[PDB]
């Protein structure tokens, strides 16, 4: 505008671009919704079948054979909020385990 | 330890297509 650009709030995309894979058959452990803006990663699964805050662990991870990495994540209702934007992102729930990924644009 | 393949088999797209693609 008026020599600069006033930019109100962050600059908001919730990435749709990921995919999954998982080894498990049971669909109340792959998630049904991904997307991250700039950093927390949401991610709705069948959290609905975990009482007692018993609730899935999540790793990230910086390539798909790299490390788990614990992250830091919220749970909001059925939703995961991982705090950290990373390439690959693995979900698991006891000894069952998901893998997403988000892929980049061109 | 995670001494096989945590993810693999059919990879598949689960973009945010819900319904819309947002709304």
């Amino acid at each position: 505008g008026s020599h600069m650009n006033a930019k109100i709030l962050k600059d908001r995309r919730y990435y749709y671009d990921y995919d999954y894979a998982t080894r498990t058959k049971k669909s109340w452990l792959i998630p049904s919704r991904v997307y991250d803006d700039g950093k927390f990663t949401y991610i709705n699964m069948d959290l609905t079948r975990f009482p007692t805050g018993n609730f899935p662990a999540v790793f990230a991870r910086e390539k798909e054979h790299a490390e788990d990495f614990l992250v830091n994540t919220t749970v909001e209702g059925n939703t995961l909020i991982v705090h950290g934007t990373y390439p690959f992102l693995v979900v698991r729930h006891g000894d069952n385990v998901v893998g997403l990924r988000r892929n980049k644009q061109k | 330890t995670k001494p096989a393949p945590d993810f693999g088999g059919r990879w598949k797209h689960v973009n945010h297509f819900d319904e819309a693609p947002t709304e």
